[PDB]
């Protein structure tokens, strides 16, 4: 052991009190059965390092001398080094941030709350439901499978981490009502900002008289990447288009990875790593901003020489003090400072490779499915098969063993067998795709050849509402890490499930042109942050906006919302222009209000009343009134319309004329009669109102339809 | 400062609006077919010592567009959810009004064109098979695309004027006066993409192989530069990149 492995293991099983409390293990507040419970612990296996690390849970008298029996040179510290290591996490825990059955009340709808469940994306959707009691029985096998992995796990943050996660996410912090933070996320911030806090040469003294807290000590490093869907979209294939993918997020790891590393941190100083964009709470050392300086500069030169003007990465950092992790009298400084790092970042992104003076003067992704993760190596090294700006990224297959000081193993939080040496970091990423005839990932062609009726390749780009405003309402960066978490993991974690079909209860009866089969023709581009790409047969594309978008609704409290673009092509329209369309749709979406989707291009008047659009409910109703009393499902209109194919046609026709001038009464005029009561009279509670008349909306419906029927 | 403003009105569609590099490429080679390569270095000359062009803008009916200046992009915030839905389309907008680029110039408040009077129709065609498309740029009535010209009036009589008629024979040319009021100020707005002689204040990258900086672009006393060069054609080839100063008023940020 040396002190910052020590801080930063401190800072994460400070709390580790709580669950063995809840769990009635032992007797005595958080604070004392904590303590028991490592101690136990230390003395099963025999690892003294757990004794050492149970100090954290409890005049400085008695401690003084409970630190001294434990013999600190024995794991080559001092006894000055440890009472550092406790005075810094005692604050740790203060700036990361009652009955004992209380749940986690859910970030998104704090009213909510999540059954007692460990993450795991293979089982079932998280769901903010009826608050619930958590039995003492449910605490106690979580705490005996945590006292099992804990036994086995290396005693590196890299290890704990992991374990702390799959068990403690679904875990209230503290037991109060509409407390929103998981344990986890707690733990892992105080760990970061323990380690922060040694790193900047803070000391007990300076934690005793608060020459830590109320002053500017600490580091917010931001990055966000800048000409993504230039760098993924606007390619010369659906092979070629998931590696650019891959490759941005391995590029974007070799950068936060490069910074822990320089900076002397941990995984757990990564508050969020979602759609290129990256925070860490940092040091605020000379040393670590020389250190930023030269990994800014070194990342950018290496994307100039590699991709152009395409790629950039804007990296940014702000002096801030402990004062400013949490609220002041009534002002949340933590969103204060946020935003003003937001500020730094647009500034930056509007000085693009400005770090390069000399500025004003595809065969190794191709081969880039039996792969459990990529090792981190020097660029320079056998078995490389790309390389990032700071190091070069070896394919670790299931047959071979993984290469490099870090191994990124996915969609796990179980090292495997890898070596005792090498840094754990699990990355989760949607990778689900329709498999080929062959082993390998289908076409545009395939996809698109799967459809029912009409053969086109279906396209949808999704989008989380409002998303800066919600997490700027985020009061502490425990409260942040929650947030971000659950959110990338909606994306991450469960879209492939969404996919499957799975989650029937929750999601219910959703717009449907077949039924849902088995391996269906979806390949995910990317689903990561609050944003989705998909493509897949057009008619499965158009239902999993609905299952999606149902899915998110039970996932948030119903209190977030997505918005979607949906695009029906040509297999052979090239990606550039479908990624174009599909994003004019959405942006056209979010400028129409939010919560709505872009089901189909369509006709309209001009007059700034019509809206292409259309909110979730507002098409969900539209297709259970309509679809049923002409659709028979599976590509095959109702047995009446046979010979009556065309009254479907003449309704668009009809609303061709309203769409020709909406004010004229000739659509009245012109209209089984009884097949569309609806559309027949002219609506006036619409008059009034200031709205489009019914009419208006059935195309949405009825092109679908005549789309699947061909 | 005042400007003659040369209004091109389109005969039919347009490929592109064409910026001040792809302007003044086609006003030499004008003036090469009318007065041969010694008019051209007089052009050159004229420019170096002083006289400037824009990049092209839309104009509709009698409003004529500018360049969003990239100054106000981080100055936004000088209602919560209003606000950051506001800022979302400012910060997406390419073109003010001149009387809205007036007040940008200066950071007071305001609004943004609701319509722009050109749309991006890309047509597409099969090739044996596979699909490609062509940008076109449709006009809207009485709309079309300008630029300004600044210097003696003898060099526009002399080589821009007869230059741009000639290029028309797609669309016909007719001028007026322009005044823009711009604040006296240490910074400037670019109305041209420009070859920079010093790194800028605010940018954005501009790939053409030469790196410009485009218009919207805020510099500190930088004229540009003109670069010739040789391609293996009968005459050496000049890039236009000089700087069309406005003077702008930045944040403290
Ligand atoms: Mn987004
Ligand atoms: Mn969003």
């Amino acid at each position: 052991m040396e002190i910052d492995e020590l801080t930063a293991l401190g800072g994460l099983l400070h709390d580790i009190g709580k669950p063995v409390q809840r769990a009635g293990l032992y007797s005595g507040d958080h604070s004392t059965q904590g303590a028991r419970f490592l101690r136990d612990l230390a003395e099963n296996t025999g690892r003294a390092e757990y004794e050492l690390l149970s100090l954290f849970s409890e005049n400085d008298e008695l401690m003084i001398r409970r630190i001294k029996e434990l013999s600190p040179e024995r794991f080559g510290l001092t006894m000055e080094d440890v009472l550092n290591a406790l005075w810094i996490v005692y604050e740790a825990d203060n700036l990361a941030s009652p009955q004992a059955s209380r749940p986690l009340y859910s970030v998104f709808n704090p009213g909510k709350a999540y059954p007692w469940a460990e993450l795991d994306f293979e089982k079932e959707l998280p769901v903010p439901g009826d608050v619930f009691s958590i039995r003492s029985q449910d605490y106690r096998e979580l705490v005996k499978r945590l006292w099992e992995e804990l036994s086995k796990a290396k005693l590196r943050s890299d290890r704990l981490l992991p374990v702390l996660e799959k068990y403690l996410t679904f875990v209230s912090s503290v037991t109060s009502e509409g407390n929103i933070i998981s344990l986890y996320d707690h733990m892992r911030m105080t760990s970061a900002i323990a380690l922060a806090m040694l790193r900047a040469g803070c000391t007990a003294e300076d934690v005793r008289s608060g020459r830590c807290r109320k002053e500017k000590r600490f580091l917010l490093i931001e990055g966000d990447f800048s000409g993504i869907q230039d760098f993924i979209y606007r390619v010369s294939t659906l092979k070629y288009l998931r590696a650019r993918s891959a490759y941005l997020e391995l590029i974007g790891w070799d950068v936060v990875l490069e910074i822990l590393s320089r900076l002397g941190l941990t995984r757990a100083n990564v508050v969020f790593n979602a759609g290129g964009h990256f925070m860490i709470i940092a040091q605020n050392t000379p040393d670590a901003v020389k250190e930023l300086e030269e990994i800014r500069a070194k990342a950018v030169e290496w994307l100039y020489r590699e991709f152009e003007s395409d790629l950039y990465l804007a990296i940014e950092w702000e002096p801030v003090s402990g004062r400013e992790f949490g609220r002041e009298g009534g002002k949340n400084l933590f969103a204060e400072a946020r935003k003003r790092l937001k500020h730094k970042l647009t500034v930056r992104k509007l000085k693009r490779f400005g770090e390069i003076k000399g500025l004003f003067e595809c065969n190794r992704l191709v081969s880039l499915p039996k792969l459990l993760g990529f090792g981190r190596t020097a660029k320079n090294d056998a078995g490389v098969l790309v390389e990032g700006p700071f190091s070069g990224f070896v394919p670790y297959l299931q047959g071979g063993r993984p290469v490099g000081e870090q191994i990124l193993v996915k969609n796990t939080l179980n090292p495997g067998e890898i070596p005792e040496s090498a840094q754990f970091v699990p990355y989760f990423v949607a990778d689900y795709f329709k498999k080929d005839p062959k082993g390998g990932v289908a076409t545009f062609e395939e996809l698109s050849m799967a459809s029912t009726g009409t053969r086109r390749l279906g396209v949808m780009k999704g989008d989380v509402d409002r998303l800066g405003e919600f997490f700027s309402s985020m009061d502490s960066p425990s409260k942040l890490a929650t947030a971000s978490r659950f959110m990338d993991y909606f994306f991450k974690g469960y879209i492939g499930a969404i996919i499957e079909g799975k989650f029937g209860y929750i999601i219910g009866d959703v717009p449907s042109l077949r039924d849902w089969p088995e391996e269906p023709d979806i390949v995910v581009v990317y689903a990561g942050g609050d944003a989705f790409f998909i493509v897949g047969a057009w008619d499965q594309i158009f239902e999993l906006a609905f299952r999606v978008r149902r899915a998110f609704n039970a996932y948030t409290g119903g209190k977030l919302t997505l918005s979607v673009g949906l695009g029906y092509f040509d297999e052979r329209t090239p990606i550039y222009r479908m990624a174009d369309v599909v994003s004019e749709r959405l942006d056209t979406a979010k400028d129409e209000g939010r919560n709505r989707v872009f089901v189909v291009g369509r006709s309209r008047p001009l007059d700034g009343k019509h809206k292409l659009s259309y909110e979730w409910n507002h098409y969900e109703e539209l297709w259970r009134t309509y679809a049923p009393r002409i659709y028979a499902g599976n590509g095959r209109l109702k047995g009446k319309l046979e010979s009556k194919k065309g009254l479907l046609w003449k309704l668009l026709e009809i609303r061709e004329l309203y769409v020709r001038d909406p004010n004229d009464v000739r659509w009245a005029y012109l209209t089984l009669s009884d097949l569309f009561p609806e559309l027949v009279g002219i609506d006036t509670k619409a008059v009034e109102r200031k709205e489009p008349q019914p009419v208006y909306w059935v195309d949405g419906v009825l092109k679908i339809v005549l789309m699947a029927v061909r | 400062p005042k400007f003659i403003a040369v209004k091109l009105i389109p005969k039919g569609p347009f490929r592109d609006i064409p910026r001040a590099d792809t302007l003044f490429g086609a006003i030499g080679n004008a003036i090469s077919a009318i007065h041969g390569q010694s008019a051209v270095e007089e052009l050159v000359d004229a420019f170096v010592g002083g006289a400037r062009i824009s990049s092209a803008f839309p104009y509709s009916g009698d409003t004529y567009y500018l360049p969003k200046p990239l100054s106000v992009e981080p100055a936004l915030e000088g209602d919560e959810e209003e606000r950051y839905t506001t800022a979302k389309r400012l910060r997406k907008a390419k073109y003010l009004d001149l009387k809205n680029f007036e007040l940008a110039l200066r950071l007071r408040p305001f609004t943004i064109p609701e319509e722009i009077p050109y749309a991006r129709v890309d047509v597409p065609r099969v090739v044996l098979s596979s699909i490609y498309f062509w940008e076109e740029i449709r006009f809207r009535e009485k709309s079309g695309v300008y630029f300004l010209y600044s210097g003696p009036r003898e060099v526009f009589d002399g080589y821009i004027a007869p230059a741009m008629r000639f290029l028309g024979d797609l669309f016909e040319v007719e001028f007026h006066e322009m005044k823009i009021d711009a604040p006296g100020s240490e910074y400037s707005v670019t109305l041209s993409n420009a070859l920079p002689t010093k790194t800028p204040v605010l940018w954005r990258l501009l790939r053409k192989r030469m790196t410009f900086i485009a218009e919207g672009s805020i510099v500190k006393n930088d004229p540009g530069g003109m670069e010739r060069l040789e391609l293996g054609l009968s005459h050496e080839v000049y890039v236009y990149g000089l700087t069309f100063p406005l003077g702008v008023e930045l944040p403290e940020g």
